[PDB]
RNA sequence: GCAGAGGCCCCGGGGGCGAAGGCGGCGCGCAGGCCCCGCCGGACCGGCCUCUGGUGCAGAUCUCGGCAGCAGUAGCCGCUACUCCGCGCCCCGGAGGACUGAGGGGGAGACGGGUUCCGCGGCGCCUGCAUCUGGCCGCGGGUGACUCGGGCCUAAGCGGCGG
RNA sequence: GGCGGGCCUGAGGCGGCGGGGGCGACGGGCGGAACUUAAGCAUAUCAGUACGCCCCGGAGGAGAAACCAACCGGGAUUCCCCGCUAGCGGCGAGCGACGCGGGAGGAGCCCGCCCCGAAGGCGCGCUGUGGGGCCGCGAGGGGGCCCGAGGGCCCCGCCCGAGAGGGUGCAAGCCCCGUACGGCGAGUAGCGCUGCUUGAGCGUGCAGCGCGAAGGGAGGCGCGGCCCUUCCAAGGCUAAAUACGCCCCGGGACCGAUAGCGGACCAAGUAGCGCGAGCGAACGGUGAAAAGGACGCCCUGCGGCCGCUCAAAAGACCUGAACCCGGCCGGCCGCCGGCCCGCCGGCCCCGUCUCGAAACACGGACCGAGGAG
RNA sequence: CACGCCCCGCCGGCGGAUGCCUCGGCCCGGGCGGCGACGAAGAGCGCGGCGGAGCGCGAGACGCGGUGCGGACCCGCCCGCCCCGAGAAGCACCGAUCCUCGAACGCAGCGCGCCCCGGCGCCGCCGCCUCGGCGCCUGC
């Protein structure tokens, strides 16, 4: 006994019954292989496109971290105006759209619209060896 | 709904409406659905019931009237432990990891 | 039960068909060197259909 | 393991030992019965993965 | 007369073969399979004893229709499938 | 290694596959290498023992030449014509002694039909290794 | 027997066959019981000789009837396509992908265009 | 000391010129234990370092398997009982003597057993001694219905029922 | 009075087309314990657990805000890492989210209402249809010495994009198979009163009954008044990342026949036992090959004796421990010490509980295996 | 003296420990997700020349047919192939058969029908046909 701290642990519960809650990590490595190998079948499916898509910056939620700036849903519908495009254009282009999204500020606007002009200046369109050796976007874009 | 779903396991149920009550009973009027007939399998708007994902949506409460007894029509918080479902949430908060680089 | 009923008769009938040893040709086929049947019942020892 | 059995303890002044007894008068279901189920059974849950640094 | 006289007078059948699992337990006096679970469509798989269901289940016989289909799973009734749909 | 995942390196699937393999696989597990006139004639280093191929037993024990008299693919034992166990008695049933296919080299084969057309697909098949597979 | 001269016999010769056939197999077993046979290789022919026959019929009548009701649907359940309780019912790709009609004009106004990010 | 793993054993550790185990007998170590020898055995086995562990028994009215001494001991007394001569077995036939005693140890059925029925052979088992005997074993058989019973009808009952 | 024609509710029958039941898992909806813990025990706790019940599907559920927050803000769902706190509780024992942050993954939409009104999916429908994988080839080893047999030693070599392994009569890259290597939005929201639940606390989610709106909801202390920030409930659809048996495939620093599945055995859910619901054993190994026992000599017959086959009887089967027993040969014999060795001296039955055991305290007939931080 | 002990050393019994093994487990990851009125899962009977278990089948029964390999056997006797095609073992893959019970489907389970031999279950949906109603009207 002595000074020990509380436990403050849970008592295990349906540790021999009912619901299997013990769900060991022994495919970690296993599961890393099988995501991989999705992840390059749908670089495949198209070669010149990127895997993932071109997001927001939004400053993060709460004054703690209010400071820094993270990837989010999509650009608002303001923001597009910068870039002159409609929303189904700029799923076309790869610009994922979150029109629930407000700006909040008319700041937030421009760091938004800086980013789609970019995205919309490196990005190329094809509608055949070109195809071939363009070179997808390997990792988030932009990030 | 369950009774009516019961009674003809063959038709689908979508939704129900309320028709008349007395003191003694309640009358709820059920809307079902023949999966089968060409005219809905060839109709975009319903083929969802002919999918066999949706079979008795009333024996697993996947209803409105389940919808709410679950609780799923409240959002945000007082419903964020009932979500994934109410035993499943349960279940994921109450499991031990035991990540393998631990 | 001298008395009995054909599907009593029938499934009575199958086991005192069943009651025989491994054929002798068949112990030496097979190399078993175990004849046995095993499955093999004695009317008094046993009570079948209990 | 050694769990598949039904066994209860036969109980005192049936002369033999009160372990878990099953129908036969077969011990089991004892870590050192004949097939019981072993004292503290090995589990995965063992950290078989150390960490370093 | 508790037990060797008494037992004497048991000239009869209380339980019978059942035609679903053809199991000696039909009962005769009410018609019900005790292990069968005839006459209800259901049978009697009850979850209390797993030493129960694994005597008599899925794959403890034949499975003809089962293997055969299984088998053309593995074959080709997977392209007559595309062809139907 | 055995960089190809399926094949098996445990001793009991390995021995189970020994053990309970089916006739086609028994007769390419039978097989003895063919002699050195018979190799350069068809350019196969080994065949399956048939039963009336000429074989030389090369193994310690009843070695020898005689043609084959049977093949038991359950044992993976071939009966050869003339190698037999001592005898009790002058005459007696001939009983031979069966001696595993590894030891045999087939001096002269069965020819067949159906042994020529594979023989010949084994140098087709063979050719093409030769250049690069 | 060998199936190649089975389909070769007419229909209602075949029949004739099979009934000796019949015959052949009863008069083998009256020999069986009066021994008191040969690994009697007849008997054990004939048992398959039955089998080859009727399956030549069956494959005869089989087809034919399968030929009749070709053209028309509501076919015979046997000749209908087997498939699986399961795929007997599941919607086929154009009755899955039908879109709400508005949806397909909107679908075509943006179509996807392969773009590579430099 | 035990059991596995990653090394090592300077021509690549010891092995059918005999491995592990068995059995006696030495030497060593305060002791746990070790070592060699001979014999039985017949193909695997270690030393040293590091590593993991379901790691050391005299006991738990311990589990499970073998099994002693009691001990050639207790015991083979329900229903009167067999003997003689036929090889004579308790079997069979002949002759005596008796018993069950017509609510029969008699002739048969319902039910329960489910081939126990029969002819022939044989005692390997069993016949709580014996057997040449048989309910045991092998080997073939064996139950035939318009008139007997089921089926049928209703009784107590129990299912069915738009609901 | 009667009798037709439509409309509308309802009958019988036919045709086609579906439903049912099966899975020891995973997923949904329910009805729902108690031992246990609180060193007692009523709330609590076990536990939103077993079990009962009904449902699907390869996943399922969930899901595009009546959302979070209070910021130099985010922005459907699910799963992961993290904080295991904020809270709750005979404030006892215990219990217990979320929002942030870093990730996997990313996808959005439809109806009603509403305008047109058979333009439709037209024997219906204007009580509203319609539009807006297999197949294969596949390298290279000779002598000597010796063994029942090399896959043994001893000299020498050969192939390796193959020295993973298995088989073969002894330890085999080179004897065989292989392996590396290829190819073909209303009875609602709300409110009151009860029950049920949650960590949610003048209430987290639900429900019964009573009563029931119009701009209405939320912002985690209630109740009114005033603002703000944020959303549209009472209708639906939707891939992904997530789970998991049977089933098949590989690897095990796994157990090696009282072990490991109950079940390594030609016949294990079997032989059996129980009226039944149910319970449920035991049993692997001859050898390299059956060569599975020649010749005899015998015998009332069995059964023996030499031997035979065999490296070996290994002979109904590998090794063959202890207990215990029989022949033989020897002694008078417990332990410990001394001495050639049958004499002296010492020596109560162990473990255990206990102040106290040789105890007329208890467990132990023997012996082998299994057996507990 | 025997017996009984200890056996100084020697053979032989009963037993199955030990040591090695080893087509079996257990655990871990993969992959799959494939049942049913076109009769499932299960069960009951029957089927082998000599055939009891198990497996496999279903009166076409220890299988039949087609297709491609494959290439000489068939676990006992026997009979059967042997052959540059003639074709045993093996292997996939499609076509059929499929007896009673069973969600179990003319009604009971072991026996009874009724109809034209097609048949004959139930709950649905949607047509269709035949119909009732002092529902609502409209004529007569």
């Amino acid at each position: 006994g002595r000074n020990v701290a509380f436990s403050n642990m849970r008592r295990y519960k349906c540790t021999n019954k009912g619901p299997n809650l013990i769900k060991n990590w022994f495919n970690q490595p296993a599961r890393k292989i099988r995501r991989r190998q999705t992840r390059l079948q749908k670089a495949k499916a198209i070669f010149p496109c990127p895997l993932q898509k071109l997001r927001p910056s939004v400053t993060r939620c709460s004054q703690k971290f209010n400071l820094t700036q993270r990837i989010g849903r999509g650009f608002t519908l303001r923001e597009l105006q910068g870039v002159g495009l409609s929303a189904g254009k700029a799923r076309q282009i790869g610009i994922a759209v979150d029109p629930r999204r407000k700006n909040k500020s008319e700041e937030s606007v421009a760091r938004n619209v800086a980013r789609l002009k970019e995205y919309l200046s490196k990005v190329t369109i094809f509608s055949p060896e070109e195809i071939q050796q363009a070179i997808q976007h390997q990792g988030v874009v932009m990030p | 709904e369950q009774k009516v779903g019961r009674r003809l396991p063959s038709l689908r149920v979508l939704n129900s409406y309320w028709v008349a009550q007395d003191g003694s009973y309640k009358w709820y009027e059920v809307i079902l659905i023949d999966p089968f007939h060409p005219w809905i399998r060839n109709d975009p708007k319903i083929n969802w019931i002919c999918n066999p994902v949706m079979k008795r949506r009333e024996c697993r409460g996947l209803t409105s009237a389940g919808r709410k007894a679950r609780g799923l029509h409240n959002k945000g918080i007082g419903a964020m432990k009932l979500r994934p479902s109410k035993r499943a949430a349960w279940k994921r908060n109450h499991t031990r990891s035991l990540r393998r680089y631990r | 039960t001298a008395n009995k009923t054909l599907s009593r008769k029938l499934r009575l009938a199958k086991k005192t068909k069943t009651n025989k040893n491994i054929p002798r040709w068949v112990i030496a086929k097979d190399h078993l060197k175990k004849t046995w049947n095993y499955k093999r019942h004695h009317w008094r020892r046993s009570h079948l259909k209990l | 393991a050694g769990v598949q059995c039904t066994a209860h303890s036969w109980g005192p002044g049936r002369a033999v030992a009160r372990l878990p007894r099953k129908h036969g008068g077969i011990g089991a279901y004892a870590n050192f019965a004949r097939g019981g189920h072993m004292a503290h059974p090995t589990t995965v849950i063992r950290r078989w993965c150390r960490k370093v640094n | 007369s508790k037990g060797t006289a008494s037992f004497g007078k048991r000239h009869t059948r209380i339980h019978g073969s059942c035609r679903r699992c053809g199991k000696h337990s039909f009962h005769l006096q009410k018609h019900e399979c005790a292990s069968c679970g005839y006459p209800s469509a259901k049978m009697r798989r009850y979850n209390w004893s797993y030493k129960s269901l694994r005597r008599r289940t899925q794959g403890t016989g034949s499975m003809s229709h089962m293997r055969k289909v299984y088998r053309a799973y593995n074959s080709g009734t997977l392209k007559a499938n595309a062809r139907k749909y | 290694m055995k960089l190809n995942s399926a094949v098996t390196a445990s001793r009991r699937k390995c021995r189970k596959a020994y053990f309970t393999a089916n006739a086609e696989t028994r007769a390419k597990m039978m097989s003895s290498r063919l002699s050195k006139e018979l190799r350069a004639e068809h350019k196969i280093k080994t065949m399956p023992i048939r039963r009336g191929d000429i074989v030389e037993i090369f193994t310690g024990g009843h070695k020898g030449t005689g043609k084959v008299v049977e093949v038991r693919r359950r044992d993976y034992k071939i009966c050869v014509e003339g190698i037999n166990q001592k005898a009790r008695n002058p005459e007696a049933k001939p009983v031979p002694y069966p001696i595993h296919p590894s030891n045999c080299i087939i001096k002269e084969l069965y020819m067949n039909g159906s042994r020529y057309r594979a023989i010949k697909r084994r140098q087709e098949r063979n050719a093409e290794r030769l250049a690069r597979i | 027997l060998k199936a190649k001269d089975l389909v070769g016999l007419s229909q209602e010769d075949l029949q004739r066959k099979l009934a000796d056939l019949k015959r052949e197999l009863l008069s083998l077993r009256t020999m069986k019981a009066t021994a008191g046979p040969e690994r009697i290789a007849r008997f054990r022919v004939c048992k398959k000789d039955v089998a080859r026959v009727l399956t030549v019929i069956n494959q005869k009548a089989r087809d034919e009837a399968r030929a009749a009701f070709e053209g028309a649907e509501h076919i015979p359940k046997t000749f209908r396509p087997r498939l699986t309780h399961a795929m007997r019912c599941q919607l086929t790709e154009k009755q899955k992908r039908l879109l709400p009609s508005k949806l397909m004009k909107r679908k075509l106004q943006f179509p996807k265009l392969k773009y590579a990010v430099k």
